[PDB]
């Protein structure tokens, strides 16, 4: 269940998932909303 | 204090390439007809485009540019072409020029792929190279293109889009037996093909007194002319530019007195 | 936007081996081998089909 | 002269002085149409 | 944007991961505007009740 | 108010009566030109066509002169009015029929601007009398200005999207001073501190070096195809250094025609090593230094930055102090021009080999590194148990802080001799380090040997967090790598603490350059 | 354009008199009318 | 309109001739040819030739602008020979040679009308 | 693991980012509580039991490459230049020419540039698949050779191929708008489209109004010149008095379209743009892709470049001396890089901090296609033939193309237009006006000596008069 050697694949699999759901320009649409 | 006897020897034959060697002659002469493959051999290509309806993606200036391109069959009937510039007709005539036409319309939903295959000419002896497609535009449901081209005759000079010949390889001595190039380890560089050295050898034995002989060459070609008349036209297009020279020459210490 | 006509560096026609470079693609090919399916064999004319973005396909999706 | 519509593309002849919509559409972005003089390029 | 103090203009341990240590321009406005890291995230706040 | 109708700077008084807005100028970019002379400028047809220069018609040119006027602001070689006597400035361009125009003696034609003319080129900001400079016209067909190399010292300019203006003396008296003023091969040396201000610059001065070794031969067709490049030469054909087995010239029997007259002068090569001058072969020089150029002819030595730059006493300084102001620049002209072509035939490069070492130096650096972070903790273990003794004036903190940075500036040093002494003499770094044309001894150590420790306010990576310096470190760390040594070279790249660090030394460096600027030119302002 | 021409080498200030502000005025017995155009 | 047009680089003018003669006089039985509208390939063509004439001295030549269209060649012979003749004889044999290449080449593409092979 | 094979699935599984925050595996770290936390920077490295530097940490990163911003995620290999390097390129990335929106046809934009052959790079970040680098990138791969080759490259600037200039290479084109309003500023001073004609209009030039329609607007397709009037608008005189616009100077364009609408405060209004191409000349700037910015030198043909000894001449010279002071070997690496890209058919990973990627195993993969391990070659004279005794390092990389281009910036003066309170040069519509002579400009021809030029610059170049003046008083006469 530990990641070893396949640690560089899963990192960008964590940060592409960022990027999916926040995008670039959330800061300036959530202070708006609000 | 007079020329050579060079030898020629072919080594391939194709439809887009030869390969051969000039033994026997000087490393000016064999360069002199490097240039002249590339720069100085007659070919037809398109230098006037009008456009009379473009509603497609690109702009008229686009579309323009990637017709020039496109490489037309300039097999025989150069010889027969005058320079627009000097016949002594007006603007255009079948003496000095091939119309083409083109026009396309889109009517189905499914896309378009406006390929070569339209460009119809008067003259069956010059036609763009088909007998896959070279690709010009798309085009979407309703829209259209249509234009007149002429197709006059030059040189690499003057653009680019009149050489007639992809890369033109060219090469001589290769093992360092003169030294013209120094190597700092010439351990690590890989051997020639057309070396003769053994496989545990890098460079042959320095010899003072040589002299560059053995030229080797390959020339492809992009599909107007064939590959053994690109050769033919280059070797009789530089003598006749030495011949015409020594006229002038000649009328100059002529009219010294 | 749409692929050249002519390699920049040697001048070989280069803009008639896009859709059999994507028809090979399509089966199971690597781009290495469909490559050299083609006939392209100087790196030169290579990077022409290897790093080109087709832009054209999406500019047909507004109506004219 | 004849201008164009920015939605239907339906050509329709305005007349100087004249509001700007289209007809069975009613738009107000027109365009003009291209031009019949004729200018050549070079393919250089 | 003409002040000569540099203590406002130098980086600063603490942009670590939040602003970009590379990006600034040139001039007269040296690390006086800068961009902010690919995943430093805002917050937008929220009521202590 | 009237009282402020003539306000300072933008009034009546500090806005338009010393500082204004002038005509007959042109701008626009400058672009490299090795085969123009250093006073020659090169102007586009575009702009050489519209300014003009009047002309007064005299029985010498009136032939000329009409012929001229017969095309007008349609040719090229024009002209664009007639002033008469009377002052009437007719328009060329709306007169009916050019024929019956009649020059006549006294009238003043309007010419355009051919080539041979005298202009003022300067740059942006205009520090010392060498940022004016009068150059002369020659025209060329696209649309950049092009002027030579050697002259982009004085102006201090470089082809990356520079501008430069010019300025067109419009009498006959001013062009007459600028030209016996201020001409740019009369303005060679500086009296600010009795130097040249010119010398042979960045591509011209690696190769003069590499053609004036021990060991370059040149075969017959090349020295001819040498020889068609001097302007001065007189057209005799040397005898060859060696005759027997194969005629062949040398690098220095072919240089020894560029110098001018018959000068004299001894310097130095940047490499000469100083236990020379004691032992034997003082005037042998197994390394082939100690230049020596005796009655105008290269002897022995190889030719670098410290005797063909701008430095007292160099070759060019002679050449102006001896031969003069004319022939100074036939000597720039011809050493730009030869050597380019012979350069053509040599070639230079940089790559990735000339970035990279044997196995045996890693090792060493590896092992070096390693004992000097060894040093680091004996100090830093010992220094808390509380046996350190303060010296005279320097507190506890201050003498470990002094301490650390012996240890650490001996280790950039001592590496980087050894990224020196692994080096080869086929090394292209080498090449233009010793030639003096780019670079420095220590760009060699950091690319190959160590990066070195970094420092923000001329002191050591503080702690910016509370006890820390990062959030990965644990607190009141003093070790080497916990506060800025960066241990890797540029060519096995940096780990993400080091190029943090590396951005905050950065940071501050390019602070600096951004306030001098200002302070320094409203300083001078005022002093003036 | 009858007159020679010639240079400056002296520029001496001081307040003028309201006799040659009189004397030398353009518009004699002097502006009147604060309306500047009437037809 | 700042750029010149592209046939300007191998067209003649009207007023220009495309070859000048003159002679040099800081030494005897030199010339100095200046050919109009021509470049490398026919510069470098001539003077290899010129040297292995057993009577030339000094031959060499010069593009002096690449941004303009002219050439510049020098020659110097024995005082029993001349400079026109010797460039003249230089010419002569480049023909003999080029046409000699052309028949040895068009006998060996027909060599393989079928193939030797 | 059992995170990771079903985060993998995101696309019919609905499994996400919220559903990693909201199972306590990762956590948003503000500034303050930074100073209270212990990070590691790499999970197979640093939390390994041994002799280890500590034991008690609380935190690890993602990827340390995420602490770059925009801008300074593009460059390969960033961590091998030196550091003010990445700065300037950060900085010059945001003026590249390339396709900046997709629906650029409707846009009527002022000052659009766009590229006609955008590639994407063949040595790229993994941080480039988040901003959309490859779908509408800025730049072309170019293969560039470092190398003196005839002295038009010194002191920053490139040689480049003339012949790959007549194929497309680095060609683009060049959009602008212009904005005319009618309005009724009066009850009587109103203005109007129409054609101006000569007897009726009055304060009209002398240039042409045939290209103008009925509507006073020039219908798409022409080919509009400078100085050519556009749109036809005449104000009526309490006759008829006619204002207009004109191009400015040096344009050249073909008009590309006319719209026509109601603006806010509903009167009409038009809108016209201008289409021009653009071709690199001898004064463009080029920058690649780590901060080394320059003009274009000269143009070469193909029939006088340098070849190999297979007929690959490069597209672009640059002057060696430009490495040694400035220290950018991210430079070198990708032109090493990207030849074994090409050759093999993959696209190359740059990541910064990888660690996966050294030299000796680039050149050990670049020594099986058959060439030399550090990407010397042997190139051969263009001009004579011969062979160059040094070997010359040569490889594919990526350039752009700035926004900076020559034709905007030259500009000259004689004798032109003058003001009419002070009677100073001036420069208005005219485009040209002329060069300050400035304080500092004052002084070094004061130093000089030359005291007639000083005085032709300020007096006799700019507004020259004369008066009258009495002899027994001082007082203009
Ligand atoms: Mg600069
Ligand atoms: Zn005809
Ligand atoms: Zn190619
Ligand atoms: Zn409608
Ligand atoms: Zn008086």
């Amino acid at each position: 269940e530990i990641t070893p050697d396949l640690w560089q694949e899963a990192c960008w699999i964590v940060i592409s998932s960022y990027f999916d759901e926040k995008g670039l320009v959330r800061q300036q649409l959530d202070s708006f909303d609000e | 204090p007079y020329a050579n006897q060079p030898t020629v020897r072919i080594t391939e034959l194709t439809d887009e390439n030869v390969k051969f060697i000039i033994e026997n002659t000087d490393l000016a002469v064999a360069n002199s007809i490097r240039r002249v493959f590339i720069a100085e051999v007659p070919i037809i290509a398109i230098d006037w485009v009008q456009i009379d309806a473009n509603s497609s993606v690109l702009h008229d200036e686009f579309i323009a540019h990637r017709l020039g391109l496109i490489p037309l069959t300039s097999d025989d009937i150069v010889d027969k072409l005058q320079y627009s510039r000097d016949c002594t007709c007006e603007e255009f005539c079948p003496e000095c020029s091939v119309e083409f036409t083109l026009d396309v319309r889109c009517n189905e939903d499914q896309t378009r792929h406006v390929t070569s295959r339209d460009l119809i000419s008067n003259s069956p002896r010059v036609i763009p190279v088909t007998s896959d497609d070279i690709l010009i535009v798309k085009l979407r449901k309703g829209q259209e293109l249509r234009l007149r081209a002429y197709a006059k005759k030059g040189f690499g000079k003057e653009h680019a889009k009149w050489n007639p010949t992809a890369g033109v390889a060219f090469e001589y001595d290769p093992d360092n037996a003169l030294r013209h190039t120094v190597y700092p380890k010439p351990e690590e560089w890989p051997k020639s093909e057309y070396s003769e050295l053994d496989e545990d050898e890098s460079q042959a034995p320095y010899d003072p007194n040589g002299k560059p002989e053995r030229f080797y060459y390959n020339v492809e070609s992009c599909g107007s002319l064939r590959p053994e008349t690109i050769v033919l036209s280059a070797l009789s297009g530089l003598k006749k530019k030495l011949s015409d020279l020594q006229t002038q020459l000649s009328h100059e210490i002529q009219s010294d007195v | 936007m749409i692929i050249p006509v002519r390699c920049f560096t040697c001048g070989k026609i280069v803009g008639n081996k896009w859709e059999a470079y994507l028809g090979l693609l399509q089966a199971e090919y690597t781009e290495g081998d469909a490559l050299d399916a083609l006939g392209l064999k100087r790196y030169c004319c290579r990077r022409m089909l290897l790093a080109h973005v087709d832009l054209i396909e999406k500019l047909l999706n507004y109506a004219p | 002269m004849i201008y164009i519509c920015g939605e239907c593309h339906t050509e329709n002849e305005i007349k100087s002085r004249d509001p700007i919509r289209c007809r069975e559409c009613g738009y107000r972005i027109m365009y003009k149409k291209r031009t019949k003089r004729l200018v050549v390029f070079d393919a250089r | 944007r003409d002040g000569k103090l540099a203590k406002p203009r130098q980086l600063h341990n603490t942009l670590w991961g939040m602003v970009c240590p590379a990006e600034t321009p040139e001039g007269h406005a040296v690390g006086l505007v800068k961009n902010l890291a690919l995943m430093a995230y805002i917050s937008v706040g929220s009521q202590p009740s | 108010s009237l009282k402020q109708r003539l306000k300072g700077k933008e009034g009546r008084v500090r806005g338009n009566l010393m500082g204004k807005r002038v005509d007959f100028s042109a701008r626009t970019v400058i672009t490299p030109d090795p085969n123009l002379s250093i006073d020659q400028v090169g102007v586009p047809r575009s702009i050489a066509a519209n300014m003009t220069f009047a002309e007064i018609v005299t029985p010498f040119n009136i032939d000329r002169l009409q012929e001229l006027v017969r095309r007008g602001n349609s040719q090229y070689p024009g002209a664009k009015y007639i002033i008469r006597d009377n002052g009437d400035r007719i328009d060329l361009r709306f007169h009916p029929k050019p024929s019956d125009l009649h020059l006549q003696t006294g009238y003043k034609v309007e010419r355009h601007m051919c080539d041979g003319d005298i202009v003022i080129f300067n740059r942006q900001p205009t520090l010392h009398k060498m940022s004016m400079m009068g150059h002369r016209v020659r025209i060329l067909p696209w649309s950049t200005f092009r002027l030579n190399l050697s002259v982009t010292t004085p102006y201090n300019a470089d082809f990356d999207g520079d501008e430069m203006n010019l300025h067109l003396p419009q009498s006959l008296e001013t062009r007459a001073e600028i030209q016996e003023l201020a001409m740019v091969p009369r303005m060679i040396v500086t009296p600010q501190s009795n130097r040249p201000v010119m010398g042979i610059v960045q591509d011209t001065l690696t190769a003069v070096r590499k053609f004036t070794k021990r060991d370059v031969f040149l075969e017959r067709g090349e020295v001819m195809n040498l020889l068609m490049f001097l302007s001065t030469w007189d057209g005799k054909v040397p005898q060859p250094a060696i005759l027997k087995p194969r005629p062949l010239w040398t690098g220095k029997q072919i240089f020894s025609l560029i110098i001018p007259g018959h000068i004299n002068c001894i310097r130095t090569h940047s490499t000469h090593p100083d236990d020379e001058d004691s032992g034997p072969y003082k005037h042998i020089s197994p390394g082939d230094t100690k230049v020596v150029v005796e009655n105008g002819e290269l002897i022995m030595g190889i030719l670098c930055k410290k005797s063909l730059g701008t430095s007292a006493g160099s070759l060019v300084h002679i050449s102006y102090l001896e031969m003069g102001h004319d022939i100074t620049r036939l000597f720039y002209s011809n050493i730009q021009t030869v050597i380019n072509n012979w350069l053509l035939i040599e070639g230079h490069t940089i790559g990735i080999g000339d970035s990279i070492a044997d196995s045996k130096t890693y090792q060493d650096i590896q092992n070096t590194i390693k004992k000097a972070k060894q040093d680091v903790i004996e100090v830093i273990e010992k220094a808390h148990n509380n046996e350190l003794e303060p010296t005279p004036g320097n507190t506890l903190r201050q003498t470990f802080e002094n301490q650390v940075n012996r240890i650490l500036n001996d280790a950039r040093d001592k590496t980087g001799s050894s990224a020196q002494k692994s080096l080869s003499e086929y090394n292209n770094f080498k090449s233009m380090v010793v030639s003096g044309a780019k670079g420095s001894k220590i760009n060699i150590s950091q690319v190959i040997a160590v990066v070195g420790q970094q420092n923000v306010e001329g002191k050591r990576i503080p702690f910016g967090f509370k006890h820390r310096t990062l959030p990965h470190f644990i607190k009141d760390d003093y070790g080497p790598e916990s506060r800025g040594f960066v241990e890797n070279s540029y060519l096995a790249g940096l780990t993400p603490t080091e190029f943090f660090f590396h951005a905050m030394g950065g940071r501050e460096g390019l602070i600096d350059t951004a306030v001098k600027t200002a302070e320094t030119g409203y300083i001078q302002r005022r002093l003036i | 354009s009858a007159c020679p021409l010639r240079t400056i080498k002296r520029v001496q200030f001081g307040v003028l008199s309201p006799d040659e502000l009189k004397r030398m005025s353009v518009t004699e017995g002097g502006i009147k009318y604060p309306e500047t155009t009437e037809g | 309109m700042n750029a010149p047009p592209a046939f300007e680089s191998f067209l003649l003018f009207e007023g220009e001739k495309k070859i000048t003669i003159n002679k040099d006089t800081k030494v005897p039985n030199a010339c100095l040819f200046t050919i109009n509208k021509e470049d490398h390939t026919l510069g470098n063509i001539i003077k290899s030739q010129l040297l292995k004439d057993p009577q030339v001295l000094f031959a060499g030549y010069k593009v002096p602008h690449p941004l303009e269209h002219k050439i510049i060649i020098r020659v110097q012979t024995t005082p029993d020979y001349s400079p026109q003749e010797a460039f003249t004889n230089a010419i002569t044999d480049l023909i003999s040679e080029l046409s000699l290449l052309e028949e040895r080449f068009r006998v060996a593409i027909k060599d393989k009308q079928e193939g030797i092979e | 693991k059992r995170h990771i094979d079903q985060l993998k699935e995101r696309e019919y599984n609905n499994y996400s980012w919220q559903d990693l925050v909201a199972s306590g595996v990762v956590e948003y770290i503000d500034t303050l509580e930074e100073e209270t936390v212990m990070l590691a920077m790499t999970p197979d490295d640093l939390q390994e039991k041994e002799v280890a530097y500590c034991s008690t940490y609380t935190h690890c990163e993602i990827h340390p490459s995420m602490i770059l911003g925009v801008c300074a995620s593009i460059i390969p290999f960033p961590d091998h230049n030196q550091s003010p390097r990445n700065t300037y390129q950060s900085a010059m990335g945001k003026q590249a020419m390339g396709v900046y929106i997709t629906n650029f046809h409707v846009r009527m934009d002022t000052l659009a540039h766009v590229l006609y052959y955008p590639q994407k790079p063949l040595v790229t970040t993994r941080s480039m698949e988040y901003l959309r680098f490859r779908e509408l990138p800025a730049g072309i791969n170019s293969i560039v050779a470092i190398a003196s080759y005839t002295g038009y490259n010194q002191e920053d600037s490139v040689i480049m191929n003339r012949s790959a200039v007549d194929r497309g290479f680095f060609r683009s084109v060049f959009y602008r708008s212009y904005k005319e309003q009618e309005s009724k500023k009066g009850f009587d001073q109103e203005e109007v489209f129409e054609k101006p004609t000569r007897e009726t209009c009055q304060g009209m030039r002398h240039a042409i109004y045939d290209k103008l329609d009925d509507d006073g607007l020039i219908a798409p397709g022409v080919r509009v010149s400078g100085d050519d009037v556009i749109i036809g608008k005449t104000v009526t005189l309490p006759t008829k008095r006619d204002c207009s616009t004109f191009l400015r100077t040096s344009e050249t364009g073909i008009v590309d379209q006319v719209m026509v609408t109601l603006n806010q405060e509903g009167y009409k209004f038009c809108k016209i743009r201008v289409r021009s191409v653009r071709i690199p000349q001898i004064g463009d700037k080029f920058a690649s892709r780590h901060g080394q910015k320059g003009t274009c030198g000269i143009q070469y043909r193909q029939e006088d470049m340098p070849f190999t000894c297979e007929g690959i001449t490069p597209d672009i010279i640059i002057n060696p001396h430009a490495i040694p002071s400035r220290m950018t070997i991210g430079h070198l690496i990708e032109c090493l890089q990207g030849k074994v890209s090409a050759n093999k058919g993959e696209i190359g990973d740059a990541t910064p901090f990888n660690d996966a990627v050294n030299v000796q195993k680039i050149s050990n993969l670049l020594s099986d296609y058959g060439y030399h391990l550090r990407g010397n070659e042997v190139l051969y004279n263009g001009f004579t033939g011969r062979k160059i005794t040094s070997q010359i390092f040569i490889g594919p990389t990526y350039y752009q193309r700035l926004k900076h281009m020559v034709d905007d910036k030259i500009h000259s003066r004689a004798r032109g237009p003058i003001q009419i309170l002070n009677r100073q040069p001036m420069e208005g519509r005219s485009r040209d006006g002329g060069l300050r002579f400035g304080e500092m400009e004052r002084d070094c021809q004061i130093a000089h000596g030359a005291a007639q030029f000083l005085r032709e610059r300020l007096f006799e170049a700019s507004d020259p008069y004369q008066v009258h003046v009495c002899n027994l008083c001082g007082i203009m006469a």
